[PDB]
């Protein structure tokens, strides 16, 4: 029914549903700050938001790769 | 066939454990019941206190029914799964257990008006749960995995015990510090104690009967009551009646 | 053929749990049910409270139909699926369950006008591989996977009950602190308790 | 240790009786239900 | 440190058969114990199980003769990680017997 | 006549019908990422889809050979 | 009713009943880590659990294959 | 049961070796947040954060090395 | 008393009396390993034992087959 | 008394070769864990962990090679 | 009774090379701490600290390079 | 002389090719350890050690390629 | 020890004997206390008849 999703899909999506709104908060803060680049209260906010977003996307991609290797090693042994 | 499982258990744990260390002069180190090197600021003790009591009671009854002819082997088999749901209930983690049963039989009619049967029974909970917290064990009752095969004959309409199992156990333990455990006013501070009691009963009873007359009320006539009483009934739809008419009756 | 399933459930949880830690001038540290201290001076204990009640009922009825000729074996086979949306509807995939049923039969006419049939019946919900949302089980009722193989003969236009199952169970548990759980006015703060009751019926 | 016995007589009370007693005493009993009776009759009555 | 320990367990399987017919009985069960400390997250478990094969015979002396095979115990477990479970669930040996008695 | 299909065909097709739409999902996500190669959301999606596709094709092709090797082993004994 | 298990099944089951709880520990770790990805206390634990899982699965598969080939070599000599 | 592997038993060593650093860091930060301009507090926090950084690095590097030692052996069964 | 045994059985049994305990060692090594499948001291041991077991079985079966073919080729000349 | 094969002999030669390294690595890891930042402990541990990695690699590869030299001969009896 | 590999030898060469620097640094810091405001003490410590830093670096980089060679030779047995 | 194979001849061609590197690399270390902070010494050691690295890797890879040629021919005598 | 005894008519006893004895050759002796504490005894095998 819903677009077919496998195990890796269901792992990747776990992060997205974990960081409930970060994807929006980053663009929100980015626009507020671009409105007035020289404001320290905005800079101190956006530093934190962008750091969080970086760590999240990185750890997501590494975990998906490890779960690809674990499977390929098993499939190889069928033959 | 009737299968009955009953369980009771009582648990209590109570008391303390002590350990610690002291440094004197920075030249002599002393430590008490420590399996490890110490940081030598000293004057450091720990008292780990535990106190808990619990009671548990569980009961499960199951009764399959199977119709057969004389001399004809027959088989019945049924799996079922049950779920439990935990606080944070929006979060996607149901605990579950699966129970399953099967029966294979071959009936014979004796001239004496007695029924003789060759039996297999295989029944129980699946061996491999994945409960991480106790919540699943306190919610859903374990039962063994049990297998029986035998032959038995029972006077018509009576009943018989084919197999059963009972287990009973008790356990006690106490620890204390050799000199302090006996101090008149505070000795109880240096003691640890625990007790366990368990009792379990499981039994299998068979009860065959000859079937001569069909069901009264008619199946459909009962179903029509059930559906209405439940409100599941929907035969009122002018649209579905057009075809339900062909199925509901001649 | 008539298949009927009925299911009732009653559940309750109520009470409290306690733990914590104490320190005395960095002289002595004490833990209650905890394996590490907070370095706290008889402060930040923790109490966990549970209070919930639930009741549930489900009823399912199914009826297949198959036409056959005398002495000719026949087969009927159907498979079908059902879906539920969920609340928090911004983005929650549809939960679903699949029901399936198969019947093989061979009819014989008696001289007395009785009909005798060789039967093989297999009906059920397919097993869920590992985990599902708590809401789905609420909306879609679980049913077994059942298999029967037998011969029966029936007077014309009458009916027989070829097989069925019933399960009944109850459970109760209580946890408490050995001395405080016995206080007349506050013991209820130091007791925790749970109940479970279930009743199921299935027939063909 | 082992202890065999010859069996000549069936159970007394009947299983249907002892089981019913256990059910009611444990409150597991459900035959009180207005609805399930429509089916349970076939099992208990026949 | 000073410690004392005592344990006691009794099991009684029962099986119905007929003369000259071989028969089998077999069961196992898991027991669970809550383990305090560690925020009471911890749990321990053990499996006990028993199996019996038998062949009964009736003597003219009114004595009954049995061909018996019994296997019983707890499963061997190198995994033991705590005190209190070994203090709460008894150990019992792994034992096998095969013999004839009347 | 209807196109003839054997047992190996059957076994192979079970995978194609088991993955409802993956076979097209991996085409769409490519056309998207190609339209905007520098968006992390599109990258994080495509990594998953391409992994799932690779594992599907490996498990398929190994299983078909395992069956072929049983049939060829039995037919040798007719002699 | 209950599964027939061969010998290889027993070998695999020794691993499954060896790691009593890892199968679920890994999932819980992931759930909380994904809830708050930027905590090094969560990260340091998840790294260990995931590595243990990888080794477990790998050893299990390699072992099964070796027994398969011993059996196959014995069976061949019947002819 | 708290089932732990070999890597788990390695990692746990550092957690028990740094007896209290985990709490100490949090507390030092808790107080410094209230008065950022006290040098007696800044000097404390610089040391605690350095200790924390080095501890988390050494731990994750050692676990990574033992993973490769194991995987290399496993590979040779075939 | 003891069951009848032929020359081929005496040959097969020689190997088993030669490897006094390998059949047990191979089991207990596996249960130690599976209890903690990430200790290199257990892994290096198991690698050795499993290799020894493989070579043992594989040499035993080939020797028995060669002695079968020698006898069948003598009996073929009685006629 | 127990039976030990040729591959067991080959393997054992390494164990009796590296006399104490198995204990040295354990105690060096506990001494490090007690003070996760001390240049002398880091410099000692880097050496011992490296020597351990090389030891386990050379052992397992050698046993593998001998297994294949034997299987290649057994195959020709047929 | 010690046991030492080849990387152990290589490492120890630097330790037996710099006869006393590890004590010299600790005593220079020891006296400086008593009078942080003295130029001669500061000038002495500035040198010793640098010599020490370069010593530890050259040590660890050499030991790595050797480990990387051996790991590449052993790979070719299989 | 002891028996030496074709792979031994190939191996030894390298050793006899680099006449003195085998020891130059050690003397360089003994000197550099005396004063780890002399750039004239460091600039020399970097070169010698790089040369040694390339030498050992070329050696092993060549040996392996000839092993796999011979094995491939021997396979077909059957 | 493995033995087979034969009674002589003279009342003497004759025995077919196989004996082996010793330490298993796993030299733990990396540290002085080992050799100080635990006696080495040779590994020895004999096979003969005596009456």
């Amino acid at each position: 029914a819903t677009p077919w999703s496998g195990y890796l899909d269901d792992v990747s999506a776990k992060f997205d549903t974990g960081v409930d709104n970060l994807q929006t908060q980053v663009t929100e803060a980015l626009d507020k700050l671009a409105a007035k680049p020289s404001d320290p209260a905005l800079l101190a906010a956006y530093q934190s938001k962008l750091s969080e977003y970086n760590l999240y996307r990185n750890a997501q991609s590494n975990t998906v790769k490890v779960f690809k290797d674990i499977d390929a090693a098993i499939i190889q042994n069928f033959r | 066939l009737w299968i009955v499982d009953l369980n009771k258990s009582d648990l209590e744990r109570l008391g303390t454990s002590w350990s610690g260390s002291i440094t004197i002069g920075d030249k002599l180190g002393v430590s008490l019941n420590q399996s490890s090197i110490s940081t030598l600021d000293g004057s450091r003790f720990i008292a780990a206190v535990n106190a808990l009591e619990e009671k548990k009671q569980a009961t499960v009854v199951s009764r399959p029914v199977l119709l057969t002819q004389e001399n004809v082997p027959a088989i019945f088999d049924n799996n079922r799964t049950f779920y439990t749901k935990l606080i944070g209930e929006r979060n996607v983690a149901l605990e579950h257990v699966t129970y399953g049963t099967m029966i294979r039989v071959l009936p014979r009619f004796s001239a004496d008006g007695q029924i003789e049967m060759s039996l297999d029974i295989e029944d129980g909970n699946d061996k491999t749960p994945q409960s991480d917290t106790t919540t699943s064990v306190d919610a859903l009752p374990e039962v063994g995995r049990t297998l029986i095969s035998t032959i038995a004959r029972v006077p018509h309409g009576k009943s018989l015990l084919v197999g059963g199992y009972t287990r009973d156990a008790n356990t006690d333990t106490v620890q204390s510090i050799p000199f302090l455990g006996k101090l008149p006013l505070i000795g109880s501070l240096f003691r640890y104690s625990s007790k366990n009691k368990s009792n379990v009963v499981r039994v299998f009873m068979i009860e065959p009967k000859e079937i001569v007359d069909p069901l009264t009320p008619d199946a459909s006539e009962s179903v029509n009551n059930i559906l209405k009483q439940s409100g599941a009934w929907s035969g009122d739809d002018k649209l579905q009646k057009w075809v339900r008419v062909y199925l509901d009756r001649g």
